[PDB]
């Protein structure tokens, strides 16, 4: 029993969807209906530092 | 020459090298089962229920 050989995957994936947003969140820019983005791992840190309401 | 053909002589020593290998190929088949793809159930895809592809 040789081991097997799957067929390869028809052209259809996610990874241009993981691609592209993982891209939009990083390098800024500027979206259609608003101002300017944000990368990510960076509005993390306005987050901690503006801070949530608690309690 | 008194109960014994002549080729006899050549058959004995054959036969007896021809009992080593089918000893020795005995302990080979014995060995090659146990490690066996269908044996240890390895590269075979087995059928589920619900047919799930990951």
């Amino acid at each position: 029993p040789f081991t097997p050989q799957p067929a390869p995957v028809t052209g259809n994936t996610y990874r241009t969807y993981v691609n592209d947003a993982r891209t939009l969140l990083n390098s800024y820019g500027y979206t259609m209906e608003g101002k300017v983005h944000i990368p990510i791992d960076r509005a993390m840190d306005l987050i901690v530092e503006r801070g949530l309401p608690v309690r | 020459a008194q109960i014994f053909p002549r080729n006899a002589n050549l058959l004995s020593r054959l036969s007896i090298f021809a009992l080593v290998l089918l000893v020795v190929e005995g302990i080979l088949i014995l060995g090659v089962y146990f490690r066996s793809n269908y044996f240890r159930q390895v590269n075979v895809a087995i059928e589920q229920p619900v047919a799930f592809s990951h």
